[PDB]
């Protein structure tokens, strides 16, 4: 240890493509084991859902 | 200044049809979400479809869907609300908006970059 130091931030939100699946006809969200996500956008009106495990 | 116009409205008995036309005087829909909104009175205005031009996209209501149809020319800068099936539960004046993207179609849009006049429609049971 010295008097030298470097700060550490919180991550940033990390897009994933291959996260998102789609049904028969329809989207699908399958969170990965133990993984909250978060959903966005304006298709239609504007919509940002959570979705936890 | 660029306003939107609402006609199409009247009195007419449940189960019937109607059409609504929003017309902008000053500025086409070439660019411009078009959403209608509807105030029945003694509650709060509630959204009841939207259309996009850029992607060709149309959101309806739980109310809404099966039931109305959004259409739009940009030839004589007009959008048209085909509906269908009157229901008591319809009776209200609707109004006409037109934003530039900026995200405000969020639930209630409550935003308002062209505001109209709108048209009253009546349902006889």
């Amino acid at each position: 240890n010295r008097g030298a130091y470097v700060e550490m931030h919180l991550p940033g939100s990390e897009v994933d493509s291959s996260l998102v699946s789609l049904s028969g006809s329809s989207v699908t969200v399958t969170p990965p084991d133990g993984t909250s996500a978060l959903v966005e956008c304006e298709c239609g009106g504007t919509k940002i859902s959570e979705t936890i495990n | 200044d660029v306003q939107l116009q609402a006609s199409g409205g009247g009195s007419v008995q449940a189960g019937g049809s109607l059409r609504l036309s929003c017309a902008a005087s000053g500025h086409s829909f070439a660019n411009y979400h078009v959403a209608w909104i509807r105030q029945t009175p003694g509650k709060e205005r509630e959204f009841v479809g939207s259309a996009s031009r850029r992607d060709d996209s149309t959101y309806y209501a739980d109310f809404a869907l099966g039931r109305f149809i959004i259409s739009r020319d940009n030839d004589i800068n007009t959008a048209y609300l085909q509906m269908n099936s009157l229901k008591p539960e319809d009776s209200a004046v609707y109004y006409c908006v037109a934003a530039v993207m900026a995200q405000t179609t969020q639930g209630w849009t409550t935003d308002y970059d062209l505001r109209g006049q709108g048209t009253q429609v009546t349902v006889s049971s």
